[PDB]
């Protein structure tokens, strides 16, 4: 595992000794060169994942975040190298280095063996994103939300840790691999049920799950470029990855203490998604819908069935691309009319015309068209739901024709009627937005013809 | 086009004695620039006493 | 003052925790104390400026005050056996008087009050050595007696010191009262893990000393007492300010800072004791001093404020005398956990 | 124990509670401090009087000489808040607060 | 907290307070635009002493100069407020 | 080895250096005088070191090389400006004073310095102590706000009070009428619009309030100008005076070390000049303080410690 | 040049330097032979050579 | 009346009131040693009574 | 001055296609942006997507579904020739489990 992250710790000296023109050209090329070295982990076994050594460990499920995160870094470069061009060199290698610090705690966050390791980095991960939010931002509400993004995630973090401590501490091991296959059944008892809390509102929090949800429009509307693609592509997917993989000690406890959070969720999908249709604010738009997409997860992942993983692991990983295109089209608008208004810019196909057909494909995707990963996740967790009940089928479906309300709607605003006139400063699409926006699309498209790369363990 | 940053109103917040200012609290005022106070001239009188003429 | 007076006064302090330190006569402890608190009174008023005559007198009282109820825990200790060794403190009568006079000299709460006051009273490296080296003395006692303590007043005092640390650091502007109040929130968590483990307590005393360390060198080469004058550092000196956010962020408890390791070696230590409500309080609690850390680093350091004109002038003069073991300092309270298992080089 | 040994405790716990509340002089408080000093020595010198510890019969002693170091410290500064304010009323040292 | 938000109704009560409490005065007689001379038949060491009083009563000096002119309780009333900075 | 507090346990002290002949001495006056010239012949008569008249300039010649730095990054005032338009908008007036003064603290801090450790008198044209007038003059012409003087006593207060008083004051008085001549005739364009009411201003602050407690401390000599250019006859009176009434006799040998280790570190001299009060004249927002900053920084010797600047000739860097 | 000499210039303090390096090769060697004795002794008391 | 209002009243705003109020109990001392050496001498009585009188 | 301090005011924004018009919207250097972009698409479009598209594709089935499907073939055929169950309901042969004493 150390050929992946010893190059992306070299990456840090490499941006410190480049030159103040080549920073970004360095940083684009390694980190392209590293996610083509990271692509050789999705070569997995059918029966036991790849134990490299005592520390680190590849799993089917985690191969694909893996990709996604090394894959996510050169786009972050892209899209953050235009509004930090007035910059310092000094603080640009510093924002380098934050994204770079970022990579390697998640890399080493998806491969730990150990509980309290996983939990180590996946604490470690904020630092970066705390410090690219609140420095680097560009209104006065940055400061708030970073206070909201640091104080909700370790309030539900902290008794994490005091239950992991516990557990070693009765079991004599924290190793995933000791864990499995020392399963014992969790006794329905007080202690048991506020140890089971204690090693889920974690993971809940990190999602968001609907009702502590609110730090999520804050940070990623507040946060520059990356930080929000970082956000909502791979930060979000700790929380799942999470319990998918601490959901092992809980039974059969789960069969009961589902029941509140399936019912958040079922119905938080349908008020986010609601709350989509009146939103003044694009980007604040596209957060809520993480929101409403990642629900759908948390019950995938609530229901425990192998349709249900196989189908929390594709929405997930669709999603990171759909996401971080949709928050990168809108920065594109943004950097433009400096406003994050949605009213305030159309018609803009008339005068970005490629630019609309990427506007295009990313709400194509986002509305889960078939045959697209996005709508393969979906309908495996509509099937395993529909398992677990019938009447879950009122409640997805409905989702589903507000997801398709919300996304075309936001690509009628902002593409077509006619342009506003006193916008005169709309310049034509640069090459690297252009790019950038087809190197998200096109790994999208090309995973629908292997799928089964992004469908977990379970497959 | 230009990225927020504190200015005199924001600053300000933090310049009184506490955080968060009370009805009693407001009349507390933020200590010296030096850890010096005003010497307070306090009148040290002197005994006076009559020498003679018994 | 004279250098070679200031000189021996230093000595004389670290010659009473020595003394302190090295002695298995409760008599000569005491003495110990005695002499620190007789050599530490004028270092407080190395500066005369009236606040230090303040800060002296209300020092004084309180340790002095502390010390006559320690004499009296071991008078009755030899009443009721006739034992002038450092043991388990034979009477519980006598046992709750050292307790509480040990908590008076550290200033535990509810015997915190004094704390936040002789700090603001005086100096920067005055308010280094109260809250580094002054910490010694009654931490080594209270480790040789931890058998016989009641675990029962002893938490209570610590959970008290964290709440009160946590709650009074949140209203505060100058930064010798967070420090003060941070200083209060730590001897808390020192003295939670106590009556389970001595060495865990000697861990984040050694944390907590460099990390302290650290803040107070780094706001004496800023001469910064207050949050608006912290924030003037950014426009003369972006690394002091940058490296102190580091070290505001360890303080904090955040992972992977040095900060997290003593938390996490005190929480797993009490899971071993079946104690789980208890740790569970303390690392919620903690998250106040958490917040009144990242308020300061938002002031100094992740925003910029804006400045004055002559700002311009000191643009021109570097610093004079430097602090050798400042860097040693900062990467030791920042870069250290990795290096964990090295804590059982402590017992 | 004896009536003697819980009268001297009793002077001991009176002259604390004199010590901790506060009327305005800061001299009586001094004086309830030299009387606590006082009690800790009739109580020692009686426990080591009455099982024989000869070598302890130093102890006491002792006890007296940091009682005067404590005294005199404590008057120093009783002149230095007097100097400051021409009274030593406690109710002058409010500069710092919490 | 400190002294409440006195107003020029307070003012007037507490100086005419005051007035009524001189030996010198009947109280059901004097206005508030009552002359000190001319109504009262007061002499200039009588309004010196009124002038006392008041600084009595309200606590700040008033020099003999800016205080030959305060002639009725009414023009006390606007000196007192000017000084202490109050108009509602 | 750099004075401190090794330096004062072993051997050095200051008392010793002291040999009657210290006397620092100031020489004021009036705008377009004839303090300049008056002081540089004290000082070569009685072998003194003569410091000229600290400017808005005057901290770039003790730093880096002696050459001025622009405007931008050193001062931020004009005088010329001041003079065209006192009453600007942009707060020159008072921008300037406070800078001023800051040189001032400066100077008297190096002579301070010089005094200490050589042993060696000083002589200058104004100081910390008379800085003020020009303040008062600037406030009665209503060229500043109240504020601005209150700021500039808060930074007085707590500066001006870790230093001692010259021992000798040198006035040199000059009727308004005789100054406003020298004016006309210099051929200033800027100095020619100080009005009468400005002049008398200054000299009202410098008779009413400066020279009665300077002279409750110290001796002043006052002189016309005709007699200030016989510069012998002013340094005989210097000579005869009776220096009794200063704290200058009051000072211990650690009082000096105290006065020593402040005069040097010129960080803490400064320090309270800038303190935390938001005035618009003075303060500066966020972005133009960047700005002006990095511009700063990448001045050709100003990037790092003296020592350590490869683009101005050092070298052995890799080895210091 | 510089108004100031700044004494601390392109001659660096030799002195220092030397102290400096002579330190860390003296405390290079020690740590090797101290290794180097460290695994001597260890092989001996084990048996193992 | 859910997103913007409740949520929001119920988790973070009523621990930030709460906090700052507490914040506010805590620090509201006016530096008098009259009164807390009086708070010393409870407490001592409280542990010499509540902890020492039950061991 | 009305004004709470000595501020810059805020600058317009730059448009690279003002020096550049054909800027690609890399960088102001013309010579680095343009090699900006050269870098970006043979890194992005050349390499990690086309070759890591092949490589992906042609990986070995280390997760043996060929097997897997001749293992099955191979047991159907044998269990249909000897007429056996294709498919048994216990996994664990009963032979090797140890049941509790009795059913009450
Ligand atoms: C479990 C294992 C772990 C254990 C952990 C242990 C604890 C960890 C650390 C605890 C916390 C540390 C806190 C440090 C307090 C610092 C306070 C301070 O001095 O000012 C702050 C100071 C102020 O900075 P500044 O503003 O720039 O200075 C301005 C001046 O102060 C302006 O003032 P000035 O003008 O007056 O300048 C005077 C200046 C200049 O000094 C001089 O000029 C020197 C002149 C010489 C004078 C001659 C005096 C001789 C006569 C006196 C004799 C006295 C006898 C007493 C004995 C009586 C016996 C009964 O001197 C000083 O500034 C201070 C002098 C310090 C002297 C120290 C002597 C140590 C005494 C030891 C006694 C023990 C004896 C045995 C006891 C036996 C039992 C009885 O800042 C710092 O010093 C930076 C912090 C550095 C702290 C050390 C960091 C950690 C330690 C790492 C080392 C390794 C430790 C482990 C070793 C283990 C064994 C090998
Ligand atoms: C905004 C989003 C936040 C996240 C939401 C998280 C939701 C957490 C809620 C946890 C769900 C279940 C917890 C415990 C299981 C049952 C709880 C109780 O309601 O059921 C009865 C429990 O009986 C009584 O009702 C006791 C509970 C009464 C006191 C609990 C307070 C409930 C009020 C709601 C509080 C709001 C929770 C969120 C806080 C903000 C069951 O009857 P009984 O057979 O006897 O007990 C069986 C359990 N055994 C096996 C351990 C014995
Ligand atoms: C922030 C990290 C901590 C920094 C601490 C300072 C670092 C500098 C090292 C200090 C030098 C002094 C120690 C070496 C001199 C020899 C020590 C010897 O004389 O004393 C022994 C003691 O040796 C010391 O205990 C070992 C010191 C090692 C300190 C490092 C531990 C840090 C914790 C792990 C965090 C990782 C940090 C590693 C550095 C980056 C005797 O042991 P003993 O008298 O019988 O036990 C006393 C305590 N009892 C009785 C109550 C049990
Ligand atoms: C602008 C003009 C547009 C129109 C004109 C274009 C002209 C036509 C071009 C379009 C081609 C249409 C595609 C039709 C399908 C044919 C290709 C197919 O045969 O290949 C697939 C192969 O596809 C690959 O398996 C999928 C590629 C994997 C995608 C990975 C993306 C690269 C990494 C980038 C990082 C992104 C992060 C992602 C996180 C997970 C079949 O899979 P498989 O059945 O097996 O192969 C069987 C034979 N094998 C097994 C021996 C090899
Ligand atoms: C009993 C003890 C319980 C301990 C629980 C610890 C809670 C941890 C969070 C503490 C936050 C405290 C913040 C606070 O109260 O300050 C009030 C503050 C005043 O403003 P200042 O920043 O101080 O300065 C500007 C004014 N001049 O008000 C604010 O602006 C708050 C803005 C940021 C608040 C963010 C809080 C995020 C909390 C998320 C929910 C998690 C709560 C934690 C407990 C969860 C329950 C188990
Ligand atoms: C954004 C906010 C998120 C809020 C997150 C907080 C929810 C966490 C739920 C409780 C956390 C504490 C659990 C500690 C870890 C459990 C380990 C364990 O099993 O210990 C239990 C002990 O369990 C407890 O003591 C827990 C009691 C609760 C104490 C702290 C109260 C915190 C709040 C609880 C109610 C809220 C829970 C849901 C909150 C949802 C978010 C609003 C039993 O151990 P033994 O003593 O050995 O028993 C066997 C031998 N007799
Ligand atoms: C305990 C008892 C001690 C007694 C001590 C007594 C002290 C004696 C002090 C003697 C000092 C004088 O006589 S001082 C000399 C006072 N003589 C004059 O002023 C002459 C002009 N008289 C007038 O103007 C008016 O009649 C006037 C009465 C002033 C009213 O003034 P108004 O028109 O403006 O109200
Ligand atoms: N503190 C000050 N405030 C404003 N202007 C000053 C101040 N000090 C000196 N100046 C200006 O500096 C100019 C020259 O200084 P001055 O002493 O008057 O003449 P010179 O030193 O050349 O004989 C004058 O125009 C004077 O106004």
């Amino acid at each position: 595992m150390l050929k992946i992250i010893i190059p992306t710790t070299m990456l840090l000296p490499m941006t410190w000794m480049s030159k103040h023109n080549m920073i970004w050209i360095n940083a684009t090329v390694h980190s392209l060169l590293i996610s083509l070295i990271s692509l050789s982990l999705l070569n997995q076994l059918g029966e036991n994942s790849l134990n490299f050594s005592l520390t680190f460990f590849s799993d089917s499920l985690s191969a694909p975040l893996l990709v996604l995160t090394t894959w996510l870094l050169p786009l972050m470069l892209m899209a953050s190298q235009s509004h930090l061009s007035k910059e310092t060199t000094t603080r640009k290698k510093l924002y380098i280095t934050m994204l770079i610090l970022l990579q390697l705690f998640l890399i080493m966050t998806f491969t730990a063996t150990e509980l309290i390791l996983f939990y180590i980095l996946f604490e470690a991960t904020l630092v970066p994103t705390l410090i690219i939010i609140t420095r680097w931002g560009n209104q006065t509400e940055r400061l708030n939300a970073g206070l909201y993004f640091l104080f909700y995630t370790l309030a539900g973090s902290l008794p994490l840790l005091v239950a992991l401590v516990y557990i070693q501490n009765t079991t004599g091991s924290l190793n995933f691999l000791i864990i499995h296959y020392w399963s014992h059944p969790l006794s329905n008892s007080w202690s048991n049920i506020f140890m089971w809390l204690a090693c889920i509102m974690a993971f809940m929090v990190k999602m968001p799950l609907y009702g502590l949800h609110l730090w999520l429009p804050k940070a990623h509307v507040e946060a520059p470029i990356a930080g929000s693609m970082v956000l909502a592509a791979v930060l979000l997917k700790l929380g799942g990855y999470g319990m998918m993989r601490i959901t092992t000690i809980l039974n059969p406890l789960t069969n009961y203490m589902a029941y509140p959070f399936l019912m958040l969720s079922m119905w938080g999908m349908i008020m986010t998604s609601s709350i989509c249709l009146r939103q003044t604010d694009l980007k604040s738009l596209i957060a809520y819908s993480s929101v409403s997409h990642m629900a759908l997860v948390i019950v995938a992942i609530m229901i425990q069935t192998p349709w249900s993983f196989m189908g929390a692991t594709a929405l997930m990983i669709a999603h990171g691309l759909t996401s971080s295109m949709l928050f990168c089209l809108a920065n594109t608008n943004y950097e433009r009319v400096h406003s994050r208004t949605m009213i305030l810019a159309r018609g803009l196909q008339t005068l970005l015309p490629l630019m609309a057909t990427w506007w295009l494909v990313a709400s194509l995707t986002n509305l889960a068209l078939p045959p697209s990963i996005n709508l393969i996740g979906e309908l495996f967790i509509i099937t395993a739901s529909f398992s677990w009940s019938n009447i879950t089928i009122i409640l997805m479906g409905m989702n589903m024709m507000i997801t398709a309300l919300y996304s075309l709607y936001m690509l009628i605003t902002t593409q077509r009627g006619k342009y506003t006139h006193h916008i005169n400063n709309i310049k034509p699409s640069f090459t690297r937005e252009n790019a950038l926006m087809a190197l998200h699309i096109l790994p999208l498209l090309l995973l629908t013809l292997n799928p089964k790369m992004i469908l977990g363990p379970l497959y | 086009a230009r990225q927020w940053q504190p200015d005199v109103e924001w600053a300000e917040q933090f310049g009184g004695a506490v955080m968060y200012p009370t009805k009693e609290t407001a009349h507390w005022k933020p200590p010296p620039w030096n850890d010096v106070d005003p010497p307070k001239d306090t009148l040290v009188s002197n005994l006076t006493l009559n020498f003679g003429p018994q | 003052m004279n250098p070679i007076i200031y000189t021996t006064l230093i000595m004389t302090v670290m010659s009473g925790t020595m003394l302190v330190m090295i002695s298995s006569h409760w008599l000569l402890i005491w003495i110990g104390f005695e002499m620190n608190l007789l050599a530490m009174i004028p270092v407080l008023m190395k500066n005369f400026n009236p606040r230090a005559t303040e800060a002296a007198t209300k020092y004084f009282l309180t340790q002095a005050t502390a010390s006559m109820m320690l004499m009296m825990a071991i008078i009755i200790n030899l009443l009721y056996s006739g034992q002038w060794t450092i043991t388990k403190m034979f009477n519980p009568v006598a046992m709750t008087m050292m307790t509480m006079a040990l908590a008076m000299k550290l200033g535990l709460s509810p015997f915190h009050f004094w704390v936040p006051e002789v700090t603001q009273g005086i100096s920067l490296q005055a308010g280094l050595l109260l809250l580094t080296w002054q910490k010694l003395a009654p931490l080594s006692v209270l480790c040789q007696i931890s058998q016989s303590i009641n675990p029962n007043l002893m938490l209570t005092m610590a959970m008290l010191s964290i709440l009160i640390g946590g709650w009074g650091g949140l209203n505060q502007t100058q930064l010798r009262k967070i420090m003060a109040y941070s200083s209060i929130a730590h001897m808390g968590w020192m003295t939670a893990v106590l009556p389970y483990n001595t060495t865990m307590t000697i861990l984040n005393l050694l944390i907590y000393i460099t990390m302290t360390l650290a803040m107070f060198m780094l706001l004496i080469h800023s001469s910064a007492t207050t949050t608006l004058s912290l924030s003037h550092t950014w426009n003369k000196m972006p690394v002091i300010t940058s490296l102190m956010m580091v070290t505001l962020l360890s303080m904090g408890g955040l992972p992977p800072l040095s900060g997290f390791m003593p938390k996490w070696m005190i929480i797993q230590e009490m899971t071993k004791n079946e104690s789980i409500i208890m740790p569970t309080l303390m690392a919620m609690t903690a998250l106040l001093n958490l917040y009144f850390y990242m308020r300061l680093a938002y002031s100094s350091s992740l925003t910029m404020f804006p400045s004055t004109n002559n700002m311009k002038m000191k643009w021109q003069f570097e610093h004079t005398k430097q602090m050798k073991l400042l860097p040693t300092m900062i990467v030791l309270s920042t870069l250290v956990l990795p290096m964990t298992p090295a804590l059982s080089s402590l017992n | 124990m004896p009536l003697v040994y819980m009268n001297i405790i009793m002077a001991f716990a009176i002259a604390l509670a004199g010590l901790l509340m506060y009327r305005s002089h800061l001299m009586s408080s001094l004086l309830c401090l030299e009387g606590m000093m006082l009690s800790l020595f009739i109580m020692s010198t009686l426990i080591i009087l009455n099982t024989h510890f000869t070598l302890a019969n130093m102890m006491p002693i002792i006890l007296l000489v940091f009682a005067a170091c404590e005294a005199a410290l404590g008057l120093s500064l009783l002149v230095m808040v007097s100097n400051t304010y021409g009274t030593d009323y406690v109710q002058n040292l409010n500069l710092l607060q919490c | 907290s400190d002294a409440p938000p006195l107003t020029l109704e307070a003012i007037k009560d507490r100086v005419l307070y005051v007035l009524k409490l001189y030996d010198k005065i009947d109280p059901e007689k004097l206005s508030v635009n009552s002359h000190f001379m001319k109504d009262l038949g007061l002499d200039s060491l009588d309004q010196v002493e009124i002038i006392m009083a008041m600084e009595d009563e309200f606590g700040f000096e008033i020099p003999d100069i800016d205080a030959e002119k305060l002639m009725c309780p009414q023009e006390i009333v606007d000196y007192i407020a000017d000084k202490k900075d109050v108009y509602e | 080895l750099q004075y401190g507090p090794l330096a004062f346990v072993l051997g050095e002290r200051t008392t010793r250096k002291l040999t009657e002949t210290s006397k620092v001495i100031t020489v004021d006056g009036n705008i377009c005088s004839g303090k300049g010239r008056l002081a540089r012949e004290i000082a070569e008569k009685l072998g003194l070191r003569h410091f000229p008249e600290a400017g808005i300039h005057y901290a770039d010649s003790t730093t880096g090389d002696g050459k001025p730095l622009d405007v931008q990054l050193s001062g931020n005032c004009s005088l010329e400006k001041f003079y065209d338009d006192p009453k600007s908008n942009d707060g020159n007036s008072y921008r300037l004073q406070s800078w001023l003064y800051a040189s001032r603290l400066l100077q008297y801090a190096d002579a301070l310095e010089h005094l200490l450790s050589t042993g060696q008198g000083v002589v200058l044209e104004r100081s910390i102590y008379s800085d003020f007038v020009f303040l008062e003059a600037m406030y009665r012409q209503g060229f500043i706000r109240k504020q601005c003087v209150e700021h500039y006593n808060e930074v007085k207060k707590v500066t001006a009070c870790e230093y001692l008083p010259p021992h000798v004051v040198v006035y040199v008085d000059v009727p308004v009428p005789e100054i406003q001549s020298r004016i006309q005739k210099k051929g200033n364009p800027h100095e020619m619009k100080i009005t009468a009411a400005y002049l008398q201003d200054i000299e009202n602050a410098y008779k009413k309030t400066f020279l009665p407690e300077m002279s409750e401390k110290c001796e002043v000599l006052q002189y016309s100008a005709r007699e200030a250019e016989d510069a012998e006859k002013v340094v005989e009176d210097i000579e005869y005076l009776k220096c009794d009434k200063g704290p200058w006799p009051d000072q211990d040998d650690r009082t000096f070390h105290r006065l020593r280790m402040l005069v040097q570190n010129k960080l803490e001299v400064l320090n309270y000049t800038t303190i935390p009060v938001y005035l618009p004249e003075i303060t500066i927002g966020a972005h133009q303080s960047d700005r002006v900053f990095q511009k700063f920084t990448e001045l050709p010797g100003r990037k790092y410690s003296p020592g350590y600047n490869e683009d101005v000739g050092d070298k052995w860097i890799w080895l210091k | 040049k510089f108004y100031i000499r700044e004494p601390p210039h392109g001659s660096p303090d030799w002195l220092k330097v030397g102290l400096t390096l002579g330190t860390s090769v003296f405390l290079w060697i020690y740590l090797i032979k101290q290794h180097k004795e460290d695994v001597l002794e260890y092989k001996r008391r084990n048996g193992l050579e | 009346l859910l997103d913007l209002i409740w949520l929001e009243t119920i988790l973070p705003k009523t621990t930030s009131f709460i906090q700052m109020k507490m914040s506010i109990m805590v620090s509201n001392q006016k530096g008098l040693i009259k009164l807390y050496f009086l708070s010393f001498l409870i407490t001592i009585m409280i542990s010499m009574t509540l902890f020492n009188y039950h061991e | 001055p009305t004004i709470r301090l000595q501020e810059d005011p805020d600058p317009e924004d730059e448009n690279l296609y003002e020096k550049n018009p054909d800027s690609h919207g890399y960088d102001k250097d013309p010579i680095v942006d343009l090699w900006n972009m050269r870098v970006v698409f043979f890194f992005g479009f050349s390499i990690v997507l086309v070759l890591g598209s092949t490589f992906v594709a042609y990986l070995p089935d280390y997760r043996m579904q060929e097997w897997a499907r001749r293992e099955a073939e191979r047991l159907v055929k044998y269990r249909e020739a000897n007429g056996l169950p294709l498919m048994e309901s216990n996994c664990f042969d009963p032979n090797k489990i140890q049941l509790p004493e009795d059913e009450d």
